[PDB]
DNA sequence: TTGACTCAACATCCAAACACTGCGAGATA
């Protein structure tokens, strides 16, 4: 609330490649859904 | 008016003055008439809060620490 | 800038029939 409004101002110094099958299916479904929407 | 200007604390006018003369360089708030005094050791200040320009209420807030002997 | 290799780690396809109840362990008023 008070930190949400009043922004903290500070100087903090600081010196293979194939996914799972679940992701495969999720990508196929999301592809379809997205296509339809487009 | 760089490390020491006119600052408020507990609704009373004041004169902030950073005290960097000791091992802990601190922030001394000194009332404008001198009624209330409040010294803030910047050593414990975790981060500063400034009412950004979007915060037309120009209020800066000094975020402090939770030392092992203070934890609630 | 191209695609045909190989590698390895999965994924995916595809085959295609035995019954079901008896019988000894311990325990039992």
């Amino acid at each position: 609330y008070d930190s949400e409004e009043f922004e903290d101002v500070t100087d903090g110094n600081e010196v293979r490649n194939v996914c799972s099958n679940e992701e495969r299916k999720r990508r196929k479904y999301f592809h379809m859904l997205y296509l339809v929407c487009l | 008016p760089s490390h020491s200007g006119a600052a408020i604390f507990e609704k009373v006018s004041g004169i902030i003055a950073i005290n960097e003369d000791v091992s802990p360089a601190e922030l001394t708030w000194r009332s404008t008439d001198g009624d209330k005094v409040h010294t803030v050791v910047l050593s414990t200040i975790d981060k500063l809060q400034a009412t950004p320009a979007s915060s037309e209420k120009m209020m800066l807030r000094l975020i402090g620490k939770v030392d092992e002997s203070k934890k609630r």
